[PDB]
């Protein structure tokens, strides 16, 4: 379950959320997450 | 004494000035483009603006006028309408909002030009004002967002003074006795509220068997077709209008069948009010000598960039596919210009809601009961009435109820519908939920402030999910 | 003399929604009330009754002021029928106690009327008025007696001319002049009525700011000095010294600054005393079953609502946390789910506070003055509802929506309503922060346009992007 946002950040960077792990409330993947991917990526 | 520009959008409506200032505020060099004298669009000048403000009005007239009022100890002498004041407020609202559009361009550098926009050139488009004045822009970009227009009857001429479109029923010069309304859709709905409410004898004449338009919930509908034929609001459903004819006191005669044919009728009326729909507007925008073609229903074409054939050129809003909606239009016309800048653009529609702004409103956001069957989907049915909510049963307004459509297995959340006291802005909690891909459970998690109206939508959530609410 | 596995004692928010779960969880329930009707505080001088007053004199107010007029409604008199007015509300709530009832016929949780008294760890004694008794032996006990109404000292309320929240919510006639001790929620609301419906109000409040606590400041002053304009005065910073009655039925009222000094009397025909709320536990049995309350006369609990007797549960008023029926209601409802085996959690930086007056006010999460207290770093994001299209058709523009997001994560960290709609609104604002939502999440949800919504959405942008489009 991606965040709105979380949603809009992977798919402007051409990213697969599965790359990550859902850090949020409920099993969700926020944007922090989605950052932490566009960064642990392009790090 | 041309001008350039890398974004040129033409429409100052909800999808055009919300691009054009979000391009500005990405940074592109933005011009805005209206041939109206004001800027806004249908919504603001002759739609959502309008009509929100003659149902509010309207509304409270209704309480004061009626037996509301007296029930909660507010007497009156008599309660008299001054329909020019009531115009007057409605005016008064719309013209503010254009102007602060005005100054929200200026403040983000937005470029306004006065004029009828045509596009002629890839990379160039030519404004023309009512006087002759021409103004050319060369722009690497061109958004479309020439909205919408009321969808004529065939055989019936609209001419704003005893048949009208939304636009001339926005503005009547003084109650009609009877009002006949041709569509009960949302908007004929609502307008046709607004003046019962006033005094109007109205009948809204339907083709379809439900009212409400597109999309609506069956049962919800039809509830709030009861309720509204309880305020005195009339309905002929599944009957078609063959004819009108104005007659030698002023009166106009629609003439009238079974849908399926039969049941001849005549219905004599002081205002027709013509609202069977809208649709694409497109008149002279060089689509032709450009090789843009439009669908079948007159809308541009574009991928889920908004880009029509000519990559360059975009399209959003009511000039495309998809709800004609003012919010729609603005997603649109956001994602749009965020995406010529490289940003995401995929928008979930399953996601938009819709609103009716009568009372009781009506609002709902995913999926209804028959799309659901019609996909085959499995679902859950979770329902709560208005009637056991505190904060409604304390202000004495309690029709309606909020429906929850659950995935039968996964509990996720598929549908949304509210029928009651302030469904329009509940609406918005149902919205986020469905964008979160929320489930019945975790709404029902959430503490809701007591007593509001939202613990309904909780508690609907709670009865889907766990089978039974707490209150009812 | 009946047994069952979970004892509630108290029917209001917290005591009857608890009652009602528990029989939906299997477990043999019975609750006690000593009052005639269930509901409690809330529903029966709470929250129900003074919501009614709110609707019905801010209505009064449009129609007997400008608002109406400027509409294009005419009236060539509009005035008050209070009794009528005041019929509104009872009809509410008796209708609302009878639905409490039916629920629990319907849930067959089983109701004692009387007051309880935990006479021993797994049994619960009450007494009726007559004299009578009825003993329940049960597994568990749930305490939910909750609170009553502080009195303040050297003033006694006779609920005439001297009126706690109770009493003002049902006056006789419109006082000619009314002093409100305390500028918190409650008496923002009652002064308010009372305000709308013709009488001179003026709250004297010791603390610098109305609105109770938590409230961010900026929300209180900005709502504080659209209250004035209303007409309705404040005296801040201000103690009451004392008040006496006259020799006309008045009460001199006298007041000096907080600090000291500038000694004065106010005359006022009704002197409504709301400083606060306390826990009631009054003759419980706790004394003898060795559960020591705090100092704020509160009983401890742990994260499973239990006390020292691990079978025995305190929730709502009684407990720590914001003294609001949905917090004793949920509290109820998840110490009940513990109870049946569940996990507990409740982060009472989700739990939303409302204020009923016009503009209303709400809010949930963390004030500025929290964040900047506990050090965290922050950005501001708002939205006026001048530039909010409903808000601006219905020509009702007072206020704002502020959020706040840490200055790096653009996590949301909390929201403040001042204006239309906001009650309503601040519970879209819950979901999205149960949800850990950043304030980009929420600009990116599509809100039907034209809603109040719009503004909450443009506040959570501006705060997100740096800019909102519409202002
Ligand atoms: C009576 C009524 C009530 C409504 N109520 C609601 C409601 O409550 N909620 C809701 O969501 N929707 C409502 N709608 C629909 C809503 O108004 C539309 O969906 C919305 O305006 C679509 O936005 P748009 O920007 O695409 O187009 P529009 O706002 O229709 O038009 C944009 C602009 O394009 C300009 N334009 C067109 N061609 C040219 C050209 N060649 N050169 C220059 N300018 C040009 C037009 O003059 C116009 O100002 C209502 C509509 C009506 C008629
Ligand atoms: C004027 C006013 C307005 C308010 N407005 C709001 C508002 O807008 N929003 C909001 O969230 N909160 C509001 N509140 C507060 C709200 O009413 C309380 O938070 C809520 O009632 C707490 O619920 P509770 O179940 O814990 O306790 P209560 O409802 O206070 O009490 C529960 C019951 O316990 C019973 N009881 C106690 N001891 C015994 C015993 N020994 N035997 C039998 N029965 C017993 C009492 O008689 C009572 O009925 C308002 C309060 C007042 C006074």
């Amino acid at each position: 379950r991606l965040s709105p946002a979380a949603r809009n950040i992977l798919e402007k960077h051409s990213l697969d959320a599965s790359q990550g792990t859902a850090t949020g409330p409920r099993g969700i993947f926020t944007k922090e997450d989605a950052l932490k991917l566009v960064q642990l990526k392009q790090t | 004494q041309p001008i350039d520009a890398d974004v040129t959008v033409i429409g100052s409506g909800p999808g055009g000035y919300v691009a054009a200032i979000k391009a500005a505020q990405l940074g592109f060099k933005t011009v805005c483009i209206e041939k109206n004298e004001t800027l806004g669009g249908t919504c603001l000048n002759v739609g959502c603006i309008p009509s929100k403000a003659l149902l509010n009005n309207s509304h409270y007239y209704h309480m004061a006028h009626g037996t509301d009022f007296a029930s909660r100890g507010i007497e009156m002498s008599e309660v008299r309408l001054n329909l020019d004041k009531m115009m007057e407020q409605k005016s008064t609202a719309v013209k503010a909002l254009t102007g602060g559009i005005a100054h929200l361009f200026k403040q983000n550098k937005v470029v306004h030009v006065n004029g009828y926009g045509k596009i002629t050139g890839k990379n160039q488009v030519t404004a023309t004002k009512a006087d002759g004045g021409t103004q050319v822009i060369d722009t690497k970009n061109i958004l479309i967002a020439t909205g919408s227009e009321v969808t004529p009857f065939p055989g019936i001429t609209i001419d704003e003074d005893t048949i009208v479109s939304s636009t001339g029923a926005l503005s009547l010069k003084k109650v009609p006795e009877k009002m006949v309304v041709i569509g009960a859709g949302v908007i004929g709905v609502e307008l046709g509220s607004v003046w019962q409410r006033l005094g109007a004898d109205v009948t809204a004449v339907e083709f379809l068997g439900h009212v409400g338009g597109v999309g609506i919930d069956m049962e919800i509908s039809k509830n709030f077709q009861r309720i509204l034929q309880k305020q005195g609001f009339k309905f002929k459903l599944n009957t078609k209008v063959t004819g009108a004819t104005k007659k030698s006191d002023g009166k106009i005669d629609v003439s009238i069948e079974a849908a399926s044919g039969g049941k001849a009728e005549v219905i004599t009326c002081d205002v027709l009010l013509v609202c069977i729909g809208r649709r694409p507007f497109t008149k002279n925008l060089g689509l032709e000598e450009l090789g843009i073609e439009l669908d079948p229903r007159g809308r541009i074409p574009v991928n889920t960039r908004f880009q029509t054939k000519i990559p360059n050129i975009y399209a959003i809003g009511d000039v495309v596919a998809g709800p004609m909606l003012a919010h729609k239009a603005e997603d649109e016309g956001i994602i749009c210009v965020e995406g010529m800048a490289g940003g995401a653009v995929h928008i979930d529609y399953n996601c938009v809601p819709s609103v009716i702004y009568t009372h009781p409103e009506v609002a709902w956001v995913g999926k209804s009961e028959e799309q659901l069957k019609e996909e085959g989907i499995e679902y859950k049915v979770g329902k709560f009435p208005f009637a056991a909510n505190s904060r409604a049963k304390t202000n004495a307004d309690t029709d309606g109820m909020v429906k929850i459509l659950g995935q039968k297995s996964t509990d996720r959340v598929l549908g949304a519908h509210i029928l009651g006291p302030g469904a329009g802005e509940m609406v918005n909690e149902a919205a986020l939920a469905l964008e979160y891909g929320a489930s019945c459970e975790d709404i029902a998690r959430v503490c809701h402030a007591h007593p509001t109206l939202s613990e309904a939508f909780r508690e609907a959530n709670l009865a889907a999910s766990f089978g039974k609410s707490i209150n009812f």
